[PDB]
């Protein structure tokens, strides 16, 4: 009796929440109770709160009724795995004191025994495979999707036992439907006025921008949660309004984004996803314009669903404002960007599967696949006609939300009298790859101005970090050339500029921190003299 | 390595003199927990036992208790039910900070 | 043809508890 | 058993709380709610959550929380004194039912269980877990204290005391709150230790903190710091007493226990001389001395990325190059322990669980992961990963791990810090060669690239992370006359324990490096041409000889017959 709950006596004169809906889903839970044997409902999808849900709203039509009057003379219990595993210090006792259970329990042939998540026990677990097949107690075990299969299926007294009833997750639309059952319960909760309208701007997050909590479970602490901190948050004033605006502060600092991002803020965002993106990486004003052009359409989702949302191709050296945008691409949209390089991962480990659970929660990832030029390009043409993705379940791909961002490093790798860079593209690829294509962006040439720029960032870097210690570097514009010269390569493009101040210029500074003329010093006396072509080295205090 | 060496060797540089005025007056101790053990086969003789030693300390507040492996505490007499742990026990006390007790242990 | 995969065999330690009483008196 | 926070308050004794403004809204706010009343704050150890909990309390009385929270009042549950306080059975659930009688009377009070983690998991902790949660029924209000790593244990698995609790995020407090939170409880340390902090004295505090001891939040290791330096004035100074004391005496403690700034003479030698130590015992290979040399001096001086390990290496030549040998000398010099490992014994994937450790409850689970308890052992190492070419691609992506971050968790989830260990490899990419030369009656220098090989063997990111991958060039002609000096030494430390001195011409060390000299082989062979022709003969003496009490031997060459003399004389 410590760990049962009168669920549907408890329910008589109220304090379940009613969750409308789910009519048509509810009524396998009463065809299995009305069978003579294997008449186990048994629950099954994934959920916090929310899984418990068809469970705990089936203890409300129990008292409800209006179903047979045989099926409807009946009473469901619940028993907390949890309270049992407990301080008891050994193995074995929660077993014992399950079948000890029955000593009061036994009191009649028509009842069930809530368990949750059953999955831990499966906690010898011994015990639990007898007690089903007696059925004189039936069972409803809420559980997650993926561990449930390694072990219910594999069994047989337990997969036959049970009536598996599998959930899905509610549409875009669907989702109104959710809250609009609950919209009064929740009015009443609070006691405070809430916006209508609100609700149906809570699902912008829920949607795929989190992926990791549900739904139902979202805006059972979304709008409850807005209502409570604006009520709250005025102590002297009193009142009752609620809108958008509220909800973002809530999901602003558990998101950990941008309130204006939760804002409305759809049209701005891709009127102002052109200039943002120029802000953060400087230069590459043509590619950056065909790379929003490219982002607006994908954005669209107007369109043929089949393609993926988009395939930007680049053609430059490494090192040469390529590989960089990639950061850039995407911190400005917030999402987490994957780096599978095709040619690092082409083992059969992951080229097969086209890295097992982290791929699902990613709504845009922009797939990144360096080397890809020097039979992977046939591998990706399945990608393209039909959007489908190997996986354990088998369902279709993501690339209808979500972009392959795959970048050529062979304009200067074949030759160097050489050909143009568009010339290796044309053999080296396949011709279904080139003509299914959106389109061509090429970053084989950087502006002379541009690259000056790249190397005053680290610089500065080192500027700042020296300025801490107690000097003042002063790298004359004459020596940054110097840096730029050596440092690109039209072979590797500018891809050794990257580290060519953390070798060349930060090892003998640091040798004078350490031990030399000045311990602390400052004013770098730096210039490039024309006997050898190369750098100078002095100060003084 | 040593660590063995150190705490008792501390007792012997304090009677030699050789160590700060703070710590000149420190009577160390060298607890033995299968000592203890030996007269546990009656309920609460464990506690009685253990309470008794950490209450001279206290009241003390200088006595000092070496501790070598501190792991076996971890784990001592519990026969059943009360599951009196020598750690559940001494606890409190180290978290108040009245009684310091020294430990040894290796890595592993 | 093709390579050889080799598959393990995980063991995992099982371990019994012993009792020890206490008269009361 | 209980204490009342209010008249604490009024009394003083507890610390006033400072900052911590957001943290407390938060609190505060899902507490007010009819359900998920119960708020819990999940934060490592010394953080700060448990501060929140009781200056909570403290603002009560001040009165800037609302009005209707003025009602409220804290109790802690005294956890250790209730387990003691029994004698057969019952004894905490009698108490408990009394003391929530009041909560249940007056809804708007609060029970602040500190440890709530202890709660869930002898007899009295079964009935302890239950009474929570059935009895509360989700009105009473509870506040808990749990971190990450007993939140995700305790309270995912049962979910029913988790859905009536509310998580609150915590996080570090910032520099500029470390100093004025220190503040508060800087007045206990001073009356106790009869000492007096400077301001600058706490601001150093924070940094060294940080920087040496990151491993240990820096709020609790704030206190931790402090509370040594004033006893260090108490003790360490034998005479005067000195009071008054500054950052100095903080560098002490922080730099001591964590195990520097402002370099010291014998630092300064150790350092300076690193390179010039290293070309005596390695000849040949100035330009890869230099190399690592210079990325060292670059993390003593600071000019590096904090997280990452003060420098990565990868020593790929042909055979008898020694670049193993520049790795144990490196460690000899600098005085830091030489963890060495060979890959070849790791080259399956199964492998790994010695590395980090088997699964939990396995038989060889108490052994551990060789690597992160070998390197929590002796933080300061040289990791020399010889062969890492052989060992399976799974340890590699362990090994990005560290470049990335210098963090490594086990199965038991130990936090290792690589920042001060010059993690070093070895690779024999390259070391295969075209015997053939030019089909041509002269012969021409036909070697295969260099460089070339790694590229195919390691990945461009795994290329990347490493500060430089220094190519050994083979061993010159006048290099391996240096090498035969070296050797011949080693011999004359062996006989001179038996009692013999040898005294060895220069025109034979001429002829033994000629005869001996391989560019493919490398220096390896100068040993076995050493002990052919010097180890062998004096063995025979020594054993059935003149040698066997001690004495003299002088080798000479015979320019006629072009060999070796030995003279012995005894
Ligand atoms: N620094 C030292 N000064 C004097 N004697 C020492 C010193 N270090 C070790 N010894 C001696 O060598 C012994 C080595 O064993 P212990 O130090 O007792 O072992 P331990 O370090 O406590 O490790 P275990 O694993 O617990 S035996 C000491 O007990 C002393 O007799
Ligand atoms: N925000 C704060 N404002 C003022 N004082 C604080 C604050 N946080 C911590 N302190 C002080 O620092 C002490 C130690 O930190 P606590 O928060 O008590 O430690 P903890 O988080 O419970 O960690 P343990 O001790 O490892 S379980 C507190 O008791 C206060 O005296
Ligand atoms: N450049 C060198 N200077 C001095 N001694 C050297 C040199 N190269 C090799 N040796 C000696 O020859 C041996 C080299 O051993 P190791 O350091 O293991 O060589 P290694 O080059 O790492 O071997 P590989 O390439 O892995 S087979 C030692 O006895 C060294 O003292
Ligand atoms: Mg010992
Ligand atoms: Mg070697």
């Amino acid at each position: 009796e410590n760990f049962t709950t009168n669920l549907n006596q408890l329910a008589r004169v109220g304090g379940i929440d009613p969750l409308i809906g789910r009519e048509k889903e509810l009524e396998r839970a009463i065809q299995v109770l009305c069978r003579r044997r294997k008449n186990n409902p048994l629950l099954v999808g994934e959920s916090g709160v929310g899984k418990t849900a068809i469970a705990e709203g089936l203890a409300w039509r129990i008292v409800q009724g209006d179903v047979p009057e045989v099926m409807a003379d009946c009473t469901i219990y619940s028993l907390d795995i949890g309270s049992l595993l407990a301080g008891t210090k050994y193995r074995g006792d929660f077993e014992k004191r399950f079948k000890a259970l029955l000593k009061q329990l036994e009191q009649d042939t028509n009842s069930i025994l809530f368990i949750d998540e059953i999955h831990t026990i499966i906690d010898a677990a011994n015990l639990i495979k007898p007690l089903l097949s007696s059925g004189k107690i039936r069972v409803i075990g809420s559980t997650t999707y993926q561990e449930f299969s390694n072990i219910f299926e594999k069994d047989r007294a337990l997969a036959r036992r049970f009536q598996k009833i599998d959930i899905t997750e509610p549409s875009i639309e669907e989702t109104v439907q959710i809250i609009n059952g609950l919209k009064p319960k929740y009015e009443a909760h609070h006691d405070v006025r809430y916006t209508a309208k609100a609700v149906r701007a809570a699902v912008e997050l829920a949607v795929k921008y989190i992926n990791d909590r549900h739904l139902p479970d979202k805006a059972i602490d979304v709008i409850d949660e807005a209502g409570a901190r604006a009520r709250l948050m005025p102590v002297s004033k009193r009142k009752k309004t609620v809108n958008v605006a509220d909800i973002e502060s809530v999901v602003a600092r558990i998101a950990r984004i941008p309130e204006k991002s939760v804002s409305q803020s759809d049209r701005d965002t891709l009127k102002n996803l052109g200039d943002r993106l120029k802000m953060l990486v400087f230069g590459q004003d043509k590619a950056i314009e065909a790379l929003t052009e490219a982002i607006k359409m994908a954005r669209a989702g107007l369109g043929h669903e089949h393609k993926p949302v988009g395939s930007f191709l680049f053609a430059g050296p490494t090192g040469v404002g390529k590989t960089e945008v990639t950061v850039q691409l995407s911190k400005a949209l917030g999402i987490e960007l994957l780096r599978f390089d095709m040619s690092e991962y082409m083992e059969r480990h992951t080229v097969s599967r086209l890295l097992t659970d982290a791929v699902i929660k990613h709504p845009h990832a922009v797939l990144l696949l360096d080397e890809i030029e020097k039979d992977v390009f046939n591998i990706l043409l399945q990608v393209m006609d039909n959007g489908t993705l190997t996986d354990n379940n088998g369902r279709k791909a993501d690339f209808r939300n979500v972009v392959l961002v795959m970048t050529t490093n062979a304009g200067v790798r074949e030759t160097e009298n050489s050909t143009d860079a568009m010339e290796e593209i044309k053999k080296i690829f396949t011709p279904e790859f080139r003509n299914r294509l959106d389109n061509i962006i090429w970053f084989d040439h950087l502006s002379t101005d541009v690259i000056h720029q790249v190397v005053d960032k680290f610089i500065v870097e080192l500027q700042v970090q020296l300025d801490q210690k107690g000097v003042s570097l002063e790298v004359s514009q004459e020596a940054r050339n110097w840096l730029a010269e050596k440092g690109y390569d039209r072979a590797m493009g500018a891809r050794p500029m990257a580290r060519v101040i953390q070798d060349n210029l930060k090892k003998p500074l640091a040798n004078e921190l350490l031990f030399g003329s000045l311990v602390d010093g400052g004013q770098v006396t730096v210039a490039l003299d024309k006997e050898k072509n190369e750098l100078t080295y002095g100060f003084q205090s | 390595v040593g660590k063995t060496a150190i705490a008792e060797g501390l007792a012997w540089r304090i009677v030699q003199g050789d160590v700060p005025e703070v710590m000149a007056d420190c009577t160390i101790y060298s607890l033995d927990i299968g000592s203890l053990l030996a007269g546990t086969k009656y309920r609460g003789d464990f506690e009685k036992r253990f309470k008794a030693l950490l209450k001279q300390l206290e009241q003390d507040t200088n006595s000092i208790l070496f501790i070598d492996e501190i792991h076996t505490i971890i784990g001592a007499g519990a026969a059943s039910g009360g599951q009196v742990d020598a750690a559940n026990l001494i606890k409190p006390l180290l978290s108040s900070g009245k009684i310091r007790v020294i430990g040894s242990t290796t890595y592993q | 043809g093709k390579t050889n995969d080799w598959l393990d065999f995980d063991q995992l330690a099982e371990e019994k508890v012993r009792d020890a009483l206490k008269p009361p008196s």
